[PDB]
């Protein structure tokens, strides 16, 4: 009746943009990025990865509401280090990691029986 | 304008699909009808359980 | 009504294991349990599935229109 | 390799029993998020009835042909209806099987997944054909005609994702547990005398090392050993659920990093 | 139009100044036919 239609979850709205990076008026280099059409799966992991990098101040991300498919992502860094920066080099790893985990996969899957 | 309207509307805040309808006579002899409209119904964010 | 074809709970297949429960009792004279275990249906949800269902749609064939 | 390590316990072709090594937890999580919701699959998703004197309703019929595993091996090179340039669907976006049942004997005429018939031009694609993993070989039980009642109609599968409708669901239960001993302490077990007694020990206990009264507790200690047991359905080998899985979490971070590299225009 | 009988199979077409009863059986008892134009149905 009132249900939203369910490709909304993941499917990107009229105008609406993937990412939007948004300047943090309350500390200074810091930055608050809304992700469209994700949820924990990729705000959980992207937080923790911020975190291994010790050039990052702050890292948290956060769904207000369960309802809509999105997430906010604050990100605060040392100075004389973008935040954009440090959010590529977490998803580049992430990548990295995923790649060698497959091929790992891969090669133990290889060498199993029935 | 001979005639006046006398149709009956589907309810105006259900909807769904017409399973079954049923032609008969009364025991008058008056030609009437019964028409079964099937809905399924999900449970939804306010359904009683 | 008629054997539900996957479990609501974890996702599993039960649909194409009705026929087979029901000669798992009478053919080969086991328990409900052992018969649910000889599926493959470990987890309490799926073995809850086919236990719990009852086939109606048997006694709905009963009629002629 | 590197990175992460992986060790098969078990394999089959219903499950895979492995271990995760040096790895984070909100990966191995994100990891099952995605293996559970996130992976293209091959589905029912329109139903066009001609005749129905069956018992069952339409839509009923209509929901359980869509709960139907399909096989969805080569769904990487079938395309999402919306994305193709058709008009409703196609051959490159959907795979139509038809089904036409009645009844002919005297006993109770069984309509399995089995009489789902391809009509559509599969060129080549391995993909449309439904999973039989039963004994018999006649696979989901659909429904049940009499002696005169007929069921004859049409299906479009699409390609979708779990996400939008659990049909679309490549595995059923994925298996997680990590710390058998509860040495990261991230658990305070409930009891009325004995917590160990009470509390049934886990097989995993046999790939870890029980602790030592003696020793305290370590604080600095995370999240590196996973144990992990995926099942899948059928419409996607194990290896490939957990594989595609692993692409697809990869691929849709590489979204967001393309965005990142797309929001430097002026 | 055409219809069809309840507690029989049979297929009467009989339209308007018609109706009850039935060809060879004697009940009044008529449900109308299918419709021609397809319905679609999202398998969810
Ligand atoms: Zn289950
Ligand atoms: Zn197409
Ligand atoms: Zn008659």
């Amino acid at each position: 009746m009132n249900a939203p239609d369910r490709f909304e979850l993941f499917l990107l709205g009229e105008g609406e943009s993937k990412l939007k990076i948004d300047p943090d008026t309350k500390a200074p280099n810091a930055v608050v990025i809304t992700f469209e059409k994700e949820d924990h799966t990729l705000g959980n992991l992207i937080r923790a990865e911020l975190l291994n990098d010790r050039k990052v101040l702050f890292a948290a991300y956060k769904v207000e509401h369960p309802f809509f498919a999105r997430f906010k992502l604050r990100i605060q860094t040392t100075e004389g280090y973008d935040p954009k920066d440090a959010l590529k080099n977490a998803c580049n790893s992430i990548i990295n990691k995923l790649g060698a985990l497959k091929t790992n996969f891969e090669t133990e899957w290889n060498l199993q029986t029935l | 304008h001979s005639k006046r309207d006398a149709s009956t509307p589907l309810r105006s805040t259900e909807n769904g699909i017409v399973d079954q309808v049923l032609v008969t006579t009364n025991q008058d002899g008056l030609k009437f009808v019964k028409v079964r409209v099937r809905t399924t119904k999900i449970p939804q964010i306010g359904d009683k359980f | 009504m008629i054997v539900p074809v996957r479990c609501f709970s974890c996702g599993k297949v039960v649909g194409d294991k009705w026929e087979s429960y029901l000669n798992l009792l009478q053919e080969d004279e086991l328990d409900e349990g052992t018969a649910l275990s000889r599926l493959g249906l470990k987890r309490y949800c799926c073995r809850r599935m086919i236990l719990t269902h009852v086939d109606l749609i048997e006694k709905f064939l009963r009629y002629n229109p | 390799e590197e990175g992460p390590q992986v060790k098969i316990r078990e394999a089959s072709k219903d499950n895979v029993d492995f271990i995760l090594s040096n790895v984070d937890l909100a990966m191995a999580n994100s990891l099952r998020r995605v293996m559970i919701a996130e992976i293209p699959t091959l589905a029912i998703d329109s139903v066009e009835v001609e005749t129905n004197t069956t018992v069952l309703a339409d839509e009923f019929i209509a929901h359980r042909l869509g709960l139907i595993p399909l096989q969805s091996m080569d769904i990487e090179q079938l395309e999402y209806s919306r994305d193709c340039f058709c008009e409703d669907h196609c051959d490159k976006c959907s795979v139509v099987l038809t089904l036409q049942a009645f009844g002919e004997s005297e006993s109770t005429t069984n309509v399995y997944s089995k009489d789902l018939v391809i009509v559509s031009n599969l060129m080549g694609r391995n993909i449309g054909h439904p999973i039989i993993q039963d004994k018999e070989g006649n696979g989901v039980l659909i429904c049940k005609l009499r002696k005169g009642q007929e069921l004859k109609l049409t299906c479009v599968a699409k390609k979708g994702i779990a996400k939008e409708h659990a049909k679309w669901g490549p595995a059923a239960a994925i298996e997680f547990e990590y710390d058998p001993w509860n040495k990261l302490k991230h658990t305070d077990y409930w009891y009325e005398q004995d917590s160990a007694k009470e509390w049934p020990q886990s097989k995993n206990c046999e790939y870890e090392d029980p602790p030592n009264e003696g020793d305290p507790f370590d604080y600095k200690a995370q999240a590196d050993t996973f144990y992990m047991n995926v099942e899948s359905v059928g419409s996607i080998p194990v290896d490939q659920v957990v594989v595609r899985g692993i692409d697809t979490l990869q691929k849709k971070v590489a979204s967001i990093l393309l965005a990142l590299t797309q929001m430097d225009q002026d | 139009l055409k219809y069809i009988c309840a507690e029989c199979s049979s297929k009467l077409s009989l339209s308007r100044t018609d109706a009850v009863r039935c060809k060879d059986c004697g009940h009044r008892i008529l449900l109308k036919a299918r419709t021609k134009r397809l319905v679609q149905f999202e398998a969810r």
